[PDB]
């Protein structure tokens, strides 16, 4: 999984975590057609690398958290930047 | 969709929403 | 036990999920199978210091507390190329960690690398 942000920043995600992420209902079914090519090179528009990084980290965390890391508490609600991501709405 | 629900399960922020400021990359704090 | 790191080649960040028993050389081999670049020319810089290919992540300070699933340890990947001065741009031994000025006067998040936008 190769993510591409508006800043031209590429993010390579390990398939090990990607598989688990795919199990969760993501915005992959949002657009009209999400062909195999789109699943390889995912280009996002109006989405900065900075905010995308937090999303990727949260996904990575969630993958482990809902797997073998459910012993710890939920993500620390310290940085109030999650609502900023919710501003996208279609995510 | 996904993040729409995951965001609430990440941080419960009851702050104001306003169009993102082009100066940086974050939503402004006002109302609309 | 688990080690979460991020090999950042400036514009290309590769999430690496390895273990404390994994060596630095192994990381390069992983990058090789992704970017198709020889490990010989690969330079991994963590904490602005060069990692040892013959050393394991545990000896390189890749503790699970530093390398968390919520915030992986960002390692700089400099690719040595002839004539290409791009390498110097990704070398912390010459160029400081790239950080946007607009994303500078902010606070810290819940872990390393994470920032809190005011």
């Amino acid at each position: 999984v190769k993510l591409i942000s508006s800043d031209g920043h590429e993010f390579i995600v390990k398939r090990e975590h990607a598989l688990t992420s795919g199990t969760i209902k993501a915005m992959l079914s949002g657009p009209g057609q999400f062909a195999e090519n789109e699943t390889n090179e995912v280009n996002f528009r109006e989405i900065p690398s900075h905010v995308l990084s937090k999303v990727c980290m949260y996904f990575t965390y969630k993958v482990r958290y809902t797997n073998s890391s459910t012993e710890i508490p939920e993500f620390p609600i310290a940085p109030e930047i999650a609502l900023e991501l919710l501003m996208a709405a279609n995510f | 969709g996904s993040l729409q629900y995951l965001a609430l399960a990440a941080l419960i922020k009851p702050k104001q929403i306003k169009p993102p400021l082009p100066s940086v990359r974050k939503l402004t704090e006002d109302r609309w | 036990m688990d080690v979460f790191l991020m090999i950042r080649r400036h514009k290309t960040t590769i999430f690496t999920d390895a273990k404390e028993s994994s060596t630095v050389f192994e990381l390069k081999r992983i990058v090789e199978g992704i970017l198709k670049r020889p490990p010989d020319e690969q330079r991994l810089y963590k904490d602005d210091q060069l990692l040892d290919d013959g050393k394991t992540l545990g000896e390189c300070g890749f503790t699970s507390q530093t390398a968390r699933p919520q915030a992986p340890a960002t390692v700089g990947l400099a690719f040595r190329a002839d004539d290409t001065f791009e390498a110097l741009c990704i070398e912390p031994f010459s160029s400081p960690p790239e950080l946007p000025d607009v994303m500078k006067p902010q606070d810290s998040g819940s872990s390393a690398n994470e920032q809190a936008v005011q």
